[PDB]
């Protein structure tokens, strides 16, 4: 009764930090999409464009616009099929790797932290060769190093 | 009976915080 | 590491596949986007034996490990390579930390000074969800928060850390790396001590102390009463 | 029943939303026994908009700015424990903070 | 029934003489309504051979 067509389970998300824009017949795809800004006021959007289309092209993104001001790339190669681009800020980046054996691109990205606020939600816009996704990110704070981090007080 | 005072929203919103302060 | 990841993708592209998209980006109704999930939410689901599902319903079920520690590792390293979150905690030399997050001041044994915070800390907003000594508990429609046996410490963290199904989630802001210590001592310590006074009845509570009294315990002494008095 | 902890917002009082940390007395025993100092020790400690992950939920309890001690003005010799006892011990106070997924 | 906390003196503590001042708690209202503390006050006081 509970495995009808509609379940708890199938319907379920990603229970991350930031949502995503396309399901199924979409070019381009962005996943776990926030505005990162660390504690001591550094900021950068963590998102992953996935290049999902039956009609190989080239969908190479241009620009990422947060609110009113760009983002620093670092000139990603055009995202093929089968591929991924995984930007993050540079000081989240480092603890990740770059596999040989997919093709995935890692890039760090930065802003001006104008004056995001934690909690609130923010147009990102990104703006490829061909067309623009604009979807509402989280403001955000990095996920701590686990297992280290005690209070204060 | 149905509902004593509860209500429905009146029009959808959305809107941007930034609460800044530099 | 690079090989790592090598042989951490081919068992990804012959099991996890259907559900999640060859990308991780998921598919429509048959499984979440990977990306940003970390290291820590992998462990989880895969070592547990959670993942991978076999069927849809209203709750996934803990079962039989389908990989092992390594193997389940090497996917870890896999996924977190799409967008890393959570991380595994580890402890002073390069391993996974288990029978050290048994308390904040945890040497050898665990400290009754961090049973009494973590009980409280388990008891504030965790106590509810699941049981008193986290025996599990009944949710909404067919879903239910498993009794806590069966996890490790380390899956106790991860637990927490990346909250799955309808589980919330407690980042490391939250509840800090001292709480969910305590909060790991008062688990184990409520598991592996024994009763102090009798056979403690699944310590489920007033439900299982009258079904032993109301339905066996009142049978004995009828028995007992048959023997004396007569049957006419 | 009409009032809960929460009523001291309309009286010109800046009540905080205060996680508790479920902090203990502390024994202190040097050369005339053992004591429980609970000084020092804050149970309610103020939260912040970033403390708190997507799909999350805390329980939070009115914490005036008056029996406040944390932060840059933590005073190690300043007892507020009672206090926060009796704000985390009123029957309307529990508030649960949910931060939703975007 | 041996010990009567002047045996205190035996275990190397300096134990003074203490007259009692009879102090009660102080009332302080505040935002947070009308509570009986008792920080500054001492009981017990010491004393002088002049007193
Ligand atoms: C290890 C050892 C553990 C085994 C313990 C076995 C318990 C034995 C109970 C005494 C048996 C009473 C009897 O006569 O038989 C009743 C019954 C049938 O007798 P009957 O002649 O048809 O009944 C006539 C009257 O109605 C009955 O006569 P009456 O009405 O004049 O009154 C006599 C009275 C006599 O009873 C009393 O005196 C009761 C007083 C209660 C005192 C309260 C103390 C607290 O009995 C009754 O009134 C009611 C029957 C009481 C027994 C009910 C069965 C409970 C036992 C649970 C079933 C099997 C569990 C064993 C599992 C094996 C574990 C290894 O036999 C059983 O079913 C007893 C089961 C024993 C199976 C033997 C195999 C087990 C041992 C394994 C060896 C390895
Ligand atoms: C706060 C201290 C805690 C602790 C110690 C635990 N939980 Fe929960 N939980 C809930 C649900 C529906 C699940 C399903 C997870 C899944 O199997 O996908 C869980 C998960 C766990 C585990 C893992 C299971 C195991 O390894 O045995 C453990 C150890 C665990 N939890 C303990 C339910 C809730 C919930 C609301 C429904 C809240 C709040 C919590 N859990 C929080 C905690
Ligand atoms: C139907 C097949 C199915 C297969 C096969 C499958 N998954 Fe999933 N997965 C799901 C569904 C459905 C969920 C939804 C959440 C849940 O029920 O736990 C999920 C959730 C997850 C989560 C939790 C992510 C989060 O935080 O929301 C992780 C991690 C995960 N899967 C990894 C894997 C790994 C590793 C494998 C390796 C074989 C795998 N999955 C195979 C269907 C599947
Ligand atoms: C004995 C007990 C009988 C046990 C049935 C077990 C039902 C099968 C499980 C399917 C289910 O429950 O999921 C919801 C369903 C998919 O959706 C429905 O609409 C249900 C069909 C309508 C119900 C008519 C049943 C009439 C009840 C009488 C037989 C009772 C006795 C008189
Ligand atoms: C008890 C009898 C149930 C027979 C009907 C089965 C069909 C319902 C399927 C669902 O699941
Ligand atoms: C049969 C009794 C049903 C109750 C009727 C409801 C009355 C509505 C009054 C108002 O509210």
């Amino acid at each position: 009764c509970s495995a009808g067509q509609i379940t708890q389970t199938s319907s379920q998300v990603a229970a991350v930090d930031g949502n995503q824009a396309g399901s199924a017949n979409d070019p381009v795809l962005v996943r776990d999409v926030t505005v990162h800004l660390t504690t001591d006021g550094e900021a950068g959007v963590k998102f992953t464009a996935i290049n999902q289309d039956t009609s190989h092209t080239s969908h190479t993104l241009e620009s990422v616009t947060v609110d009113g001001e760009e983002v620093e790339l670092d000139d990603a190669e055009p995202i093929e099929r089968n591929c991924s681009l995984v930007a993050d800020i540079q000081s989240e980046l480092d603890l990740i790797e770059e596999p040989e054996v997919g093709c995935i691109q890692h890039v760090a990205t930065s802003l001006e932290n104008p004056g995001f606020a934690y909690g609130g939600v923010v147009p990102v816009e990104f703006v490829f060769d061909t067309g623009a996704i604009t979807i509402d990110a989280t403001v955000s704070a990095p996920v701590l190093e686990s297992g280290v981090e005690n209070r204060e007080v | 009976c149905x509902x004593x005072x509860x209500x429905x929203x009146x029009x959808x919103x959305x809107x941007x915080x930034x609460x800044x302060x530099x | 590491d690079q090989a790592l990841i090598s042989e951490g993708k081919d068992l990804y592209d012959v099991a996890c596949i259907t559900c999640h998209g060859v990308n991780l980006q998921g598919v429509e109704d048959r499984g979440p986007s990977l990306v940003g999930v970390g290291e820590g939410a992998v462990y989880f689901q895969v070592h547990s034996g959670r993942m991978p599902i076999l069927r849809n319903e209203a709750q996934a079920e803990r079962k039989a490990p389908r990989y092992t520690e390594a193997q389940t590792l090497a996917i870890a390293a896999y996924v977190a390579a799409n967008g890393g979150g959570p991380g595994l905690v580890y402890n002073e030399d390069g391993t996974l930390a288990m029978e050290e997050l048994r308390g904040e001041n945890y040497d050898g044994q665990i400290t009754s000074a961090d049973v009494a915070r973590g009980g409280d800390l388990f008891r504030l907003n965790c106590a509810s969800c699941h049981n008193f000594t986290g025996r599990g508990g009944a949710l909404s429609s067919g879903k239910y928060a498993p009794n806590l046996d069966a996890a490790n410490e380390q899956e106790i963290y991860q637990a927490m850390l990346t909250g799955p199904q309808n589980m919330p989630k407690f980042s490391d802001r939250q509840l800090s790396a001292d709480e969910k210590k305590d909060i790991i001592a008062f688990i184990k310590s409520t598991k592996e001590t024994p009763s102090p006074g009798g056979y403690s009845l699944g310590s489920l509570g007033p439900v299982a102390e009258g079904l032993f009294m109301w339905v066996f315990g009142i049978l004995v002494l009828v028995a007992a009463a048959m023997w004396i008095g007569s049957r006419s | 029943l009409w009032t809960s902890g929460w009523t001291l917002v309309e009286n010109d009082v800046k009540v905080y939303l205060g996680r508790d940390t479920a902090a203990i007395a502390e024994s202190h025993t040097d050369a005339t026994g053992e004591h429980w100092s609970t000084t020092g020790v804050s149970r309610l400690v103020r939260m912040r908009p970033e403390d708190l992950a997507a799909a999350s939920m805390e329980t939070v309890f009115p914490l005036p700015a008056e029996m406040v001690n944390d932060g840059a003005e933590y005073d190690p010799a300043k007892d507020v424990y009672e206090h926060q006892m009796h704000s985390v011990h009123g029957p309307r106070n529990a508030v649960m903070l949910i931060r939703l997924r975007t």
